[PDB]
């Protein structure tokens, strides 16, 4: 992960601040209103027909709560996030069997969520040492696919 | 947008592929399968051993449906509505995945066909093939 | 395709945007520029440091040219006819740099309008700028 | 860039066969025809209006030639692509401003190339290992982008 000292110290100090309940729930929820069709994972999570229905989901947001936490471990990781996301990657490919291109979705929704949230403090630098860790997850993520 | 050219240079090639369409979507599908294994998730249910018939089977269903756009040329949208639905409502198939299909289609026909795979026909199919593409994922959201 | 909601919601966050649109604009450039440096390569000629007057000047371009957009909602190939060629036959931009773009813009409006980016609205901005995009490369070839 | 033993053999093998001049300008060539807004970098090269136009340019030919002769040179070097590419990409940002996104569209075109030359013998194993390749090539040529 090319990530600079600047860099590093940038995205540790933000997220240092951050919901992980809230930022997840809010994440996974844009996600499946963004781009519908990644629904196609949740049919089991209820109704998700309306903006409405999918963010007052409660499987929506425990699943985000989830998805952000197992993030988060690995931005203590982000010299190895490879080896941190392996078991994963496997676990996505083999008995999930989600395509990848979701992880750079969630990504981008990820990175507008922490704008939206933090306004001011989310400059452009910060934003770009962002997209680098969140491409960093997504491929480490897309790793083990076979 | 296809121009007369175009139309001319797919019906042409198209219909020197005839009856081995369905040989060559499934190649098409090995193709990528292999090259772009991403594409595997969407097909959990399926045997991709090579040889494999449901394979096979799939592949005449996507050739079958090319065939039909190319006799349907000037009418697409309206020609592949349902499976425009299917993909949609469905499926739900990132919509990257489309350009991968399409390349290994590319290649398929590269391989098979040395005399009429020009550079000008090249041109055309890739066209063509970007707007089957941009059917079919019209009505994702 | 924009339905009579996404309209709406469009109308709406850009009528918030009101006079910040060509600062927004510049501010989208420049998160591109750093979180994107390939998008870097179709500015050679302009000064990229942090608060020049060219990224200004293009800011408040590209901010006039969505407005106009937004204005003209319902016949966009029409309205954007002149920067639609422009694109396809003199700056020649690869249609990926598009939805870099379109992403910068989107983090540019969730930070400076937090009220008014909720989902609906975040998700009817995104099909606008994936329309606008698709109109400005609709003649690349 | 992870290559198995059997796919480096059969990539070496296959571009034994290659008549590098030759598929050089036929790959540049179909680039400038099927992807026309890639003739932006090449408003010196004269007359590219028509296809026949752009496949009999003295120039294009010329030029196909020396893009994969240093493609060649980098089959050589599959360990350490980006070393060997690390004055081209340098060049290629800095100097000539190309946007990356170029060399994937020459790699695929390059792999309908191979193809159309090749018939059979470009088997669907055979194609895979040189999509790893482009995408290598591909990504050594940009990573001196700043
Ligand atoms: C930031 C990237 C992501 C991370 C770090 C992540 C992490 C996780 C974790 C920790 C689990 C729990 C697995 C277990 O209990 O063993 C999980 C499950 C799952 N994830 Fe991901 N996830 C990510 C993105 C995605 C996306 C984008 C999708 C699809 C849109 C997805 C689909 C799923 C599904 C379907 C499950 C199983 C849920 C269930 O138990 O019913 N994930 N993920
Ligand atoms: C040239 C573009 C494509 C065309 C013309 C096409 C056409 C079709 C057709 C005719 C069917 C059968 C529907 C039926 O039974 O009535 C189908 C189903 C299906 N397609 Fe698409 N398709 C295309 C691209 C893709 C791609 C890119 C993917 C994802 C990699 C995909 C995934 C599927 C899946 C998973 C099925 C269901 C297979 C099954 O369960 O039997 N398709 N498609
Ligand atoms: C929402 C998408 C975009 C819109 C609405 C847009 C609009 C415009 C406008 C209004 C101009 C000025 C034309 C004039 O001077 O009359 C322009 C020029 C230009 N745009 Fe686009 N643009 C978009 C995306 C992009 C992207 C993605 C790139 C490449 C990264 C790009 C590169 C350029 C360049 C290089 C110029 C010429 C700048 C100059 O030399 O002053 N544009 N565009
Ligand atoms: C396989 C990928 C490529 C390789 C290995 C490659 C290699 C080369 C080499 C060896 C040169 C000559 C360098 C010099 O003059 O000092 C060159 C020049 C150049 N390349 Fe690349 N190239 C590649 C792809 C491309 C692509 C796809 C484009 C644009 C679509 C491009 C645009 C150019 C241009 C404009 C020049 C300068 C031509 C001139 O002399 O006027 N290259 N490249």
């Amino acid at each position: 992960m090319h990530l600079t000292p600047e860099e590093k110290s940038a995205v540790t100090a933000l997220w240092g601040k951050v919901n992980v309940d809230e930022v997840g729930g809010e994440a996974l929820g844009r996600l499946l209103v963004v781009y519908a069709w990644t629904q196609r994972f949740f049919e089991s999570f209820g109704d998700l027909s309306t903006p409405d229905a999918v963010m007052g989901n409660p499987k929506v947001k425990a699943h985000g709560k989830k998805v952000l936490g197992a993030f988060s471990d690995g931005l203590a990781h982000l010299d190895n996030l490879k080896g941190t996301f392996a078991t994963l990657s496997e676990l996505h490919c083999d008995k999930l069997h989600v395509d990848p291109e979701n992880f750079r979705l969630l990504g981008n929704v990820l990175v507008c969520v922490l704008a939206h949230h933090f306004g001011k403090e989310f400059t452009p630098p910060v934003q770009a040492a962002y997209q680098k860790v969140v491409a960093g997850v997504a491929n480490a993520l897309a790793h083990k696919y076979h | 947008v296809l121009s007369p050219a175009d139309k001319t240079n797919v019906k042409a090639a198209w219909g020197k592929v005839g009856a081995h369409a369905g040989e060559y979507g499934a190649e098409a599908l090995e193709r990528m399968f292999l090259s772009f294994p991403t594409t595997k998730t969407y097909f959990p249910h399926f045997d991709l051993s090579h040889g494999s018939a449901q394979v096979k089977g799939h592949g005449k269903k996507v050739a079958d449906a090319l065939t039909n756009a190319v006799a349907h040329v000037d009418d697409m949208p309206n020609a592949l509505s349902a499976l425009s639905d299917l993909h949609a409502h469905k499926l739900r198939v990132d919509p990257v995945n489309f350009k991968l299909l399409s390349h290994c289609l590319l290649v398929t026909l590269a391989a098979h066909l040395p005399a009429e795979f020009t550079p000008a026909v090249h041109a055309s199919l890739d066209k063509f093939l970007a707007s089957v593409s941009t059917v079919l994922t019209s009505k994702y959201r």
